[PDB]
Parts: structure tokens; C-alpha cells; sequence
């Protein structure tokens, strides 16, 4: 409720058959049910009690069957029964019975009709979903049933990398279109490599773009973008643990990004760009760095797990080669500058 | 643990058990509706339980059918769970041009450096 | 040196499935082609040598020589394996086979063994693939008899018509005595066996 | 979902605190 | 479902002893007279139908009144008999028709029985023997490698 | 001989015919009750039994063709350190365009 | 939000049964609520961190009853320590109480969220920025503790070697060159780099760093040996 909205509505109102005609909770259905079975139980319990009273006059069997409240309240051997004559049958009563059964059958056959119709809608959607899953695995993407046991998940991280990521296909029914949901927390992910001058302004940077091969189905595009994102995440993580091992070379990881000092009081800044949901030569250098960083990651993936004295052999080795060759260049340049 | 073949046959005997159980309840339920459909004895007190039974049996039939749908789904999933893909999507066709990468590598590595011939 | 092993059998149609599908489970396949020859001690003193089991066999990698030309036993590197019988009372657990090996270079291996006093027994070829898990290997191979002694590449004579393949699980512990290392190799073997068992059933056997 | 569950836990714990006080 | 089984058993008992139960009649006396002062008796032995049941009956009878507006009454009873007959015929022919089919076989319809035959247990025996002979091939090749048996 | 995709397609056919079980059974009760046609009940009952048989046998068929095709019950656990030839391709590709 | 509307509502009503002013009670309940939620956020940040990076080097404890979080960093003892997150009542200033009157009331029960990092045999209260990433906090403390241990070794050095503490690290001077000792926050390990040639550290630094990491003996003893070695080799050349 807002005063402006209301002054608008009320200002709009200032502008303006004798019979009055006017036209749920699972807990509520629950209450209706327990209510009904309870009334049944009270009726049956009554009949039980009464019969138990009589037979208890004539047997041990029914002192047991009578309720403790009733047997406490009333003395046993209370009721009686005598031979008598059964009542005249009511014509209305039998015609009632027949009317009841006929209505019962018609009810049943109608219910089978509508149940068939709803289950046919169900089987229809099912057929839709599974034709799309078939479309997917026809493209040789593996899929596994999800942990919830509802639907199925595609393994977008099936080309490579360290982490194994899979995400379930769900039908968005309102749009009648399929969507791939993943544990991943990033709408976008890409490795940014950059160079920082003395004043910390960014001289150049590279972020890979993927080849974006043509794909026919929305679902497969979403798959590719997920796979890409997670792969980038794999690279950033690997770079990080690398930086743990090789701090002595100067690689510094602030929580926000990796940076590496460089010979002319410049810095390289390696970040992961994310959404949550001479200048030409130098850009060649950045792009070169990103590309080679890549390739080297990939090499780390090919390796099989199983010399030197470095602290961690299992540490990947992307930074360290890159900075190795950089440093060979720089040493050589200093040498030649002396000789010149 | 059980053999591999033991696992397979275990599964199929399970799927059967479930599935002939569901069909059999479809048959038997329809049968017993039929057994109850005649209104000759027509004790109105007997007719009313009969009405309940009819409703309960038809619902039990639909239940069984839905059970069949559960089974068929499971079978599809199993078929899709099988690791027979043996391939990758592979969308390739953007060419390496390696010799260019060699030359750009060297070019960068020798920045501001006077080079000489091998020996 | 102690090796802990499991093994199994794989029929022919079941071979190809087990292979592709193995590639799906664990680290990708390495092509392996091995040429093996055994030798036998000629003295056979019956009381103590115990020559039926302890006699040695030696083999070597033939990655690419036989396809290119006539095989050259002189050209390839050789290594000698002394593998003893397996330890009994191991029906429940994984198997244990003690194995020692040495690499041999710059010598006539054949002439050396026979100058020891050992002498030819049998000559067989091992061909197949091996896959990797952490510190534990797994090779599916077949036992191809050579067409001839030091057979060329084209023939690759097979032993049987059914051509069944054999499943070997590799684990190595240096020190026999250490119970902790045996425990970890045992558990590594159990875990790999579990996964591999989903794949196909395999179990411990003698020798 | 379990985050929201944790929101609730935060509330119920706040409440238990105020009740003890 | 279990509730259904119980009430069905009860209706059978009541119809079986229906004659002896409608001849007998129940009145309290003698020993209940100590507690006789109470209306509990009237509530316990009351045979008034439930109010919902009572209305229900009334409504269904009104429906019959629409039906008699449609047609005369004498014709109705014979038609009813004829229908009950119909149902019994439907029952027996369904029993026959069902016994005719085969249910617990793999792809073994009547039509497919004419077509072909498929045996699960024979496949299983087949694979089992193949794996057993394959194992014998193993143990044999193993003893060959260890000490020549070619 | 049929692909897995072919097989799940087969199943989708059986599925599409399942809900008609109710259809037929009801068609048959309705036909004898509403129309008193004993012969309509004969036809529609017969259709009902045929339908349940085709579904039942078709699915037991499938499960068998599972054990025949030796499809593992448990799903296999994928490895974690790939580097795949198609990946490598995308890889060298983009490296090249960037150089 | 609607949920807490109703529950809160129940609460204020019972408060009226006992007639204790609402505006406090709702403030108390709801501020403490927000604190608890932030603490929860931090906990999920740390557990996420315990998985994503830090894997070998972070252990996280969330606790119910009085819900509290403690984080174990550098699980490897050094030749012990954790940081404790905590909700607790700040007593009212005697001067705050006097100033407070009517609308501005001190009578509200009120408390802050705060942290104190545990150290072998000591405890220190650390100010908590309201905008503090859990990673950022872990960094901050680890660097403090860093500086502490690294100054302790500096003191245990040899007396004649001129050492300097600065730049978050140690500078050991060797013939107008420098060895630079720091600690990596995650690993909590000693990192020796070289003044001249910061991109490739000489073999003997690398080997030293490896020996420190082995934790067989105090860092100072090693660094002393490395100083004398470093001298000798430079001259010998």
C-alpha cells in the first residue's frame, strides 16, 4: 500500500438482478482425511464395544474386546438378545442399491478415461525430454543420472582438465525449452593476463576467446559454455598452486590476483575474469602468453601421476617455464647491452 | 561381491519381478471389478462396500500403470547410463599454422637481440 | 621386491567393450609389445637348487623394430625377470608374487645366460594395452606365440582360437617387511578392484 | 535452500538467546 | 487396500449369517439395569444411519425420480435383470480370454510365439559355460608361461 | 544390432502406448454398461488384454536385451586428468589464432 | 522475510504478555540475527576456501549451541594456533549510560561480532572490518603471525650478519646482495628469494628452502649455514 498509488486509484474513482450473485493445503487435505477415518473408527469401535458386551455375557473372548472405559463404566452381562422376526424389505431400499452400483460403474469408467488423458500428457512431455537427451548423447556426451534420481546430467567437463563437472538437463516448461544447470558459480570465466607499468596502469592484456564452432541446439551451446567456464577455472586453480610452490621466483598471489614482477619495474597481472549471475607487438605478447600458458596447462593434463629437489613435484609447471624463458631473454639482453 | 554376470541377471530378474507384478495387478484388479459388477444379491448394505471396492480397484489399476511408467523410465536411464559413447563431439577445423607459431615464438624470444648463424 | 596382483579373464567380444570402457574408467592406454624367453638350469641337482620354479625368464620391449625390418635382438634393450611362485593362504585377499628384475646393456644376453649354465626353455610374446591408476598399473594383454624364433612382425601367431585376453593388476612395494606399505598397496588394490569389478569381475589366483 | 536453512538457524539461535536473557 | 480387505471379509460374514442375524433382536435388560439410568445405551444400540448417509440416500432417490419422469417403472425391473445377466457373461468371457494369453515370457505374444522364440535361461547358461571354459584357458596359459606347456 | 539410441526410441514407442491400457479397460466397462453391447465388451476387452500383453512383453524384452548387451548395472566413474584429442585441437587452434 | 514477520510477531506478542518494551527486544533479536547470518556467511566462505584452494592448509569448525566458528590454518606445527570467531556482549560505557536518555536508550541489550586469533600461549583481539572477506581476514592474520615467527628467527641468527626486517619479510645482507625470507600465507612455509636475480634463485637457496620445509631443525640454524656458504662461494669465484 502506497499513498501515491492510492491517491491515483481514489482520484480515478472520483472521475467515475435483485439477487446478489457471487462465484489447497496438503495439510488441509490431511485434516479432511484424518477426520473421515476418525469418524469411521468411532463407528466401528462402537459396534465392536456393543458386540463385545453381549458376547462377554457369554464368553471370555469379549471381556477382552470391550473397551476399558466401557467395561469400567458398565457391568458385564448387560445386553440381551431374543429371537424376533426380520423386517419387511423396502422397495425404495433395493432400487436405491441398484442406483448406487450403476452410478459406481459409470464413475469408475469416467475416472479411467481422465486418468488415461493425464497420463498421455505426461508421456508426451516425457517423450519430448527423452528425444532431447537422445539428441545429446548422439553427440557422444556422456550422461549420468543425477543424485536426486530425477532427470539426468551431462558431463560437459569430458574433454579434459582437472575438475570433473556435470550438470543436469531440466525442461523449463513455460518456455518449453531445455536448460543445463551446474554447480558452477560463474556466469562467465576467462583468464586475463596483463602488464602493469610503473604507475600500475594496464599496458596490455589477453583473455582467450573460444573457437565457437557452429552448433545446432541451444542445449549444446549451453553445454559448451559450461565446459569452457569450468576449464578456465581449472587453469586458474592450477596457476594458483603453481604460485604456491614458486614464490621464491617472485610470483605473489594477493587474494584477488596473481602478479609477477618484471625487469623494468613492470608487473604481470594474471586474473580470472568472471560474471556471477609498440602497442600491437605488446598485445601480441599478451596473447602469446595466454596461448602458451594454455598449451602448457594442457601438457599438465596429459601427464601421468607417479629428478630434482623442488618442494612439490605434483605442482603443475606453467608459470615456471614462461618466466624461465623470459629470464633467459632478459639476461641475454643485459649481456649484449654491456658488450655494445 | 557378486559376479558381473550375477549383477546382470540380478538386475533383469528384479525388473521382471516388478513388471509382472504390475501387469498382474492390472489383470487381477480388472477381474475383481468384474466379479463385483453384478447387482443380483443387491443387499444395499452389501452394495455400498462394493461401491467402495470399485473405486479402490480402479485407482489401484492406475497405480499399477504408473508403476509400469517407472519401470520404462528406469530402462531408458539404464540404456543412457551405459558407457558406450566411445567418441567426442569434436568440433575442430581451425588450422594450427604451426610454422607461424614457431616464428612468432622465436621473434618474441629474441627481442632486441642481435643473433648469428648456427655453428 | 614384492608385487601385489589381481587378474581376470576377458572373452573376445567382451574384450573390445572392456577396453574402450576401461579408457573411460582410468588413465588412458599405453601400447605394449613384449618379447619373452625363459631359461633353465642345466645341472638340475635334485636336493637344493629347486630349478622348476626359481629358474629365470627375461624379456624386452619391441616397440617398432619388427614392423620396419627383421627383428634385432642385439638392437633392443633387454631386462631380466626372476618371478617366484605366489604366496598361498591368500584365497580371501589380493595375491602376492615376489619379483626381482635387472636391466642389461652392452652384452650378449643370450650368450651370457647360457654361459651361466641356463639354457632355452620357452619363447612367447605379450601384446596388449596397459592403463594407469595412482601407483598401480593394469594391463590387458594376450599371449601371442611367435611364428618363428625371433619372429618377424607380419605373422603374430596366436595361441588359441578363442583368443581370450588376460587382465593383470600391478602394484609394487619395495620393502617386504613394512606392514604400513603393504596395507596401503592392499587398499589401493581394493579400491581399484572395486571400480574394475563394476567393469568386470576379477579375483586373486595362485602364481 | 540449506543456506536459507542456516538463515533460520540464525533466527532460532537469536531467539533462544533473547529467551534465555 | 488393507482396509478394503477387512470390510469385504465383514460383508461376507454378515451376508452368510444374514438370516440368523435378522431373526435375532437385541434389547438390554437384567444386568445393564445397574447402568440403565444412562442414555449411553440409546447411543450404543442406536441404528440411525449417519446424517451424510441419510442425505445421500435421499438424493439418489430424487435421481430415480428424474428417471421415472423419463420412463415407466414396470419396464425397469426386467431390464435390470437382463443387465445382471450381461455382467455375468462379460465375466466368464473375460476369464476365458485371459487364460488364452501368455504373460510371463520375453517378447512372447501369441503373434510372436508364431514368429520366433527367445530364451533367457539358455543365454545365461551359454555365457556361464563360456566364462568357465575361458577360465580354463586362463589357468592353462598361466601354467604355460610359468613353465612351458605349449 | 540396434544402437542404444534406437533402443530407447523403441521404449518411447511402448511408453506412448501404455496409457491406452486405462483407455481400453474403461472403453470396455463403458461399452457394456452404457450401451449394453456384449460384443463391444468382447472387442474392447480383447483390445485391453492385447495392449497389456504388448507392453509387458515389450519391457521384459528390453530388460533381457540389457543383460544380453551386458550393460553394466553401476555407472562407471570417469577419470580426472584427461587432455583429450578434440580438446587439444580446440586448444592448438586458438593458440594459433592468437599468435 | 514473511516467515520472520510471523515468527517475530509471535515473539513480540509474548513479550507483551510480560510487558517488556518492544523496540529493544526486537532490536536485540534482529541485530543478533544479522550477526549470526554474517558469521554463517564467513563459515561458508571458509569451507569453500578449504575446498577450492587452501586444500592442504585449511580446516574449518562450525559449532552449534552458542554458534561459533574456528578456523585452523597452517595445520603443520612449526619448530598451537587457530582463530576464533565469536559473538559477545560489549558492556555499556559508564559514560554511554549517563548520556543515554529516553529515545536514545542504552537500556537495549547490545553486542558485537568479534575475533581473537589464538597463538601458542597467547590470545589477541583483532578488529573486524564490516566489509571483510573471510579470505581477506585469513590473509591478514597469517601475515601477522608470519612477521612474528620470521622476526623470531632473525633474532636467532648469527650476531655478525646484518639482517633487516621490512617489506613483510627478512633481508639477510651478503656483500651488498640480499637473501629475502618471507612466508607464504597458505603453506605457511619459508620462501628464500635472491636480491640479484629475483626470477631464478640460486641452487643453494632452493636447497635451503627445501631443508627448512623439512622441519628437522630451527630455520635460523639453516639460514646461518646458508649465510656462511653464500659468502664463501661468492669470494671463491
Amino acid at each position: 500500500l502506497k499513498e501515491e498509488d492510492l491517491q491515483k486509484e481514489l482520484q480515478k474513482e472520483s472521475i467515475k438482478t435483485l439477487d446478489s450473485k457471487r462465484n489447497m493445503d496438503s495439510q488441509a487435505y490431511k485434516k479432511e482425511l484424518i477426520e473421515q477415518i476418525m469418524i469411521a473408527q468411532t463407528e466401528c469401535s462402537l459396534a465392536l464395544d456393543m458386540t463385545s458386551l453381549l458376547l462377554s455375557k457369554f464368553k471370555e473372548n469379549s471381556i477382552e474386546t470391550i473397551s476399558p472405559f466401557l467395561k469400567s463404566t458398565v457391568p458385564p452381562s448387560s445386553l440381551q438378545f431374543s429371537r424376533s422376526q426380520p423386517p419387511e424389505s423396502k422397495e425404495s431400499d433395493a432400487t436405491l442399491a441398484k442406483c448406487w452400483k450403476e452410478k459406481s460403474l459409470t464413475s469408475s469408467c469416467k475416472f479411467l478415461f481422465e486418468a488415461k488423458e493425464r497420463l498421455t500428457s505426461v508421456v508426451e512431455t516425457e517423450h519430448e525430454y527423452y528425444t532431447e537427451l537422445v539428441k545429446v548423447k548422439e553427440a557422444s556426451w556422456p550422461l549420468f543420472n543425477s543424485q536426486g534420481s530425477n532427470h539426468l546430467s551431462v558431463q560437459y567437463s569430458c574433454l579434459g582438465g582437472i575438475s570433473l563437472g556435470l550438470g543436469l538437463i531440466r525442461m523449463k516448461p513455460e518456455s518449453k525449452s531445455f536448460e543445463v544447470q551446474s554447480s558452477l558459480l560463474y556466469s562467465q570465466a576467462a583468464l586475463k593476463i596483463s602488464i602493469l607499468n610503473k604507475d600500475r596502469d594496464e599496458i596490455g592484456s589477453s583473455t582467450w576467446s573460444w573457437p565457437s564452432q557452429n552448433c545446432n541446439s541451444v542445449l549444446l551451446k549451453d553445454i559448451y559454455k559450461l565446459q569452457e567456464i569450468l576449464f578456465e577455472m581449472d587453469i586458474w586453480n592450477s596457476l594458483l598452486q603453481e604460485a604456491q610452490s614458486c614464490g621464491n621466483q617472485g610470483v605473489n598471489f594477493t587474494g584477488d590476483e596473481i602478479l609477477v614482477p618484471i625487469s623494468d619495474d613492470h608487473v604481470v597481472r594474471i586474473t580470472l575474469e568472471t560474471s556471477s549471475k609498440e602497442k600491437e607487438l605488446l598485445k601480441c605478447l599478451c596473447d602469446t602468453l595466454n596461448a602458451i600458458a594454455h598449451i602448457l596447462f594442457l601438457k599438465h593434463c596429459r601427464k601421468s601421476d607417479r629428478l630434482y629437489m623442488a618442494i612439490d613435484a605434483n605442482a603443475p609447471l606453467i608459470l615456471r617455464p614462461l618466466i624461465f624463458y623470459y629470464n633467459l631473454n632478459q639476461e641475454s639482453l643485459e649481456f649484449q647491452r654491456w658488450l655494445k | 561381491s557378486d559376479s558381473f554376470q550375477r549383477q546382470l541377471v540380478q538386475r533383469t530378474n528384479t525388473l521382471n519381478s516388478s513388471i509382472d507384478n504390475a501387469t498382474l495387478t492390472i489383470l487381477s484388479r480388472f477381474q475383481d471389478i468384474l466379479d463385483i459388477a453384478i447387482n443380483e444379491g443387491k443387499d444395499k448394505y452389501t452394495v455400498a462396500p462394493e461401491v467402495y471396492q470399485i473405486e479402490c480397484h480402479t485407482v489401484s489399476m492406475v497405480r499399477a500403470v504408473e508403476q509400469l511408467l517407472d519401470v520404462s523410465r528406469q530402462i531408458k536411464s539404464y540404456w543412457l547410463t551405459n558407457s558406450l559413447s566411445t567418441s567426442f563431439p569434436t568440433v575442430d577445423y581451425s588450422e594450427p599454422d604451426l610454422e607461424k607459431v614457431k616464428r612468432t615464438l622465436t621473434k618474441l624470444q629474441n627481442h632486441l637481440l642481435e643473433v648469428s648463424l648456427i655453428e | 621386491m614384492q608385487e601385489l596382483y589381481l587378474l581376470g579373464v576377458v572373452p573376445s567380444r567382451r574384450f573390445e567393450a572392456v577396453v574402450n570402457s576401461l579408457s573411460k574408467t582410468l588413465d588412458g592406454p599405453k601400447t605394449i609389445l613384449e618379447f619373452w624367453v625363459v631359461y633353465r638350469p642345466k645341472d638340475v641337482p635334485p636336493n637344493l637348487p629347486r630349478q622348476p620354479d626359481s629358474w629365470l625368464r627375461l624379456c624386452s620391449n619391441i616397440e617398432s623394430h619388427d614392423e620396419t625390418d627383421t627383428e634385432w635382438s642385439k638392437n633392443t634393450q633387454w631386462s631380466m625377470y626372476l618371478e617366484g611362485n605366489s604366496e598361498p593362504k591368500r584365497e580371501d585377499k589380493c595375491g602376492i608374487r615376489p619379483v626381482n628384475r635387472a636391466k642389461l646393456t652392452n652384452g650378449s644376453v643370450t650368450e651370457f645366460v647360457e654361459k651361466m649354465g641356463y639354457e632355452f626353455s620357452h619363447e612367447y610374446i605379450i601384446q596388449g594395452l596397459e592403463y594407469f591408476f595412482f601407483d598401480t598399473t593394469v594391463r590387458i594383454y594376450q599371449t601371442l606365440i611367435p611364428s618363428q624364433q625371433r619372429s618377424i612382425k607380419p605373422p603374430f601367431h596366436p595361441m588359441n582360437e578363442e583368443q581370450p585376453w588376460i587382465l593383470h593388476v600391478y602394484t609394487h612395494v619395495a620393502d617386504a617387511s613394512n606392514q604400513v606399505a603393504m596395507a596401503k598397496a592392499e587398499a589401493n588394490l581394493t579400491k581399484v578392484k572395486t571400480l574394475l569389478s563394476a567393469f568386470c569381475d576379477l579375483k586373486n589366483v595362485r602364481l | 535452500s540449506p543456506e536459507d536453512f542456516s538463515v533460520v538457524r540464525a533466527f532460532m539461535q537469536s531467539l533462544h538467546s533473547s529467551k534465555e536473557a | 487396500n488393507i482396509l478394503l480387505s477387512q470390510i469385504h471379509s465383514l460383508s461376507n460374514n454378515l451376508a452368510a449369517h444374514s438370516h440368523t442375524l435378522q431373526t435375532t433382536s437385541i434389547y438390554p435388560s437384567l444386568e445393564f439395569p445397574v447402568k440403565e439410568q444412562e442414555p449411553l445405551l440409546t447411543t450404543l444400540l442406536r441404528t440411525k444411519a449417519l446424517p451424510e448417509v441419510e442425505e445421500w440416500e435421499a438424493n439418489t432417490l430424487q435421481e430415480y425420480e428424474a428417471s421415472i419422469s423419463s420412463q415407466p417403472k414396470k419396464k425397469e425391473a426386467n431390464d435390470a435383470y437382463q443387465k445382471d445377466q450381461l455382467w455375468d457373461q462379460a465375466r466368464i468371457i473375460f476369464m476365458e480370454e485371459r487364460e488364452n494369453y501368455s504373460w510371463f515370457d520375453f517378447v512372447t505374444r501369441r503373434q510372436e510365439s508364431e514368429g520366433e522364440f527367445v530364451s533367457q535361461r539358455q543365454l545365461e547358461i551359454d555365457r556361464a559355460t563360456e566364462e568357465q571354459n575361458a577360465n580354463q584357458m586362463l589357468t592353462d596359459i598361466l601354467s604355460f608361461m610359468k613353465s612351458g606347456k605349449r | 544390432t540396434s544402437s542404444d539410441t534406437q533402443q530407447v526410441q523403441n521404449i518411447l514407442e511402448l511408453e506412448a502406448k501404455i496409457p491406452d491400457i486405462l483407455s481400453s479397460a474403461g472403453k470396455c466397462i463403458e461399452a457394456i454398461q452404457l450401451n449394453n453391447s456384449l460384443e463391444d465388451f468382447r472387442k474392447y476387452s480383447k483390445e485391453f488384454l492385447e495392449t497389456v500383453e504388448f507392453i509387458s512383453t515389450g519391457l521384459r524384452r528390453q530388460a533381457l536385451e540389457l543383460e544380453k548387451a551386458e550393460v553394466p548395472v553401476v555407472s562407471l566413474q570417469p577419470k580426472k586428468r584427461y587432455a583429450s584429442t578434440p580438446l587439444s585441437n580446440l586448444i592448438f587452434d586458438q593458440s594459433s589464432k592468437l599468435m | 522475510r514473511v516467515f520472520i514477520e510471523l515468527h517475530l510477531n509471535e515473539e513480540i506478542a509474548a513479550a507483551f504478555v510480560l510487558q517488556k518494551p518492544i523496540l529493544p527486544l526486537i532490536y536485540n533479536i534482529l541485530h543478533k540475527f544479522c550477526l549470526y547470518q554474517r558469521l554463517n556467511l564467513l563459515s561458508q566462505q571458509t569451507f569453500q576456501l578449504s575446498r577450492e584452494s587452501w586444500l592442504g592448509h585449511l580446516r574449518g569448525v562450525y559449532d552449534e549451541k552458542p554458534p561459533r566458528l574456528r578456523l585452523y590454518y597452517w595445520p603443520q606445527l612449526n619448530v598451537g594456533h587457530y582463530i576464533h570467531i565469536f559473538v559477545n556482549t560489549q558492556p555499556i560505557s559508564a559514560f554511554e549510560r549517563t548520556l543515554s536518555s529516553k529515545r536514545s536508550s542504552c537500556e537495549y541489550d547490545h553486542f558485537l561480532l568479534l575475533v581473537e586469533w589464538h597463538h601458542d600461549g597467547i590470545v589477541e583481539h583483532v578488529p573486524l572490518d564490516d566489509h571483510m572477506d573471510a579470505q581477506h581476514l585469513l590473509l591478514l592474520i597469517t601475515q601477522k603471525h608470519a612477521q612474528l615467527i620470521l622476526e623470531q628467527i632473525r633474532k636467532e641468527l648469527h650476531p655478525n650478519i646484518f639482517s633487516e626486517h621490512v617489506g613483510g619479510g627478512l633481508k639477510i645482507h651478503v656483500f651488498d646482495n640480499e637473501i629475502i625470507v618471507k612466508v607464504n600465507s597458505v603453506t605457511g612455509r619459508l620462501v628464500l628469494s635472491s636480491s640479484a636475480s629475483p626470477l631464478s634463485p640460486p641452487r643453494h637457496l632452493r636447497a635451503a628452502e627445501k631443508n627448512i620445509a623439512l622441519n628437522t631443525q630451527p630455520p635460523a640454524q639453516i639460514l646461518n649455514r646458508l649465510y656462511f656458504f653464500c659468502i664463501q662461494t661468492q669470494l671463491l669465484e
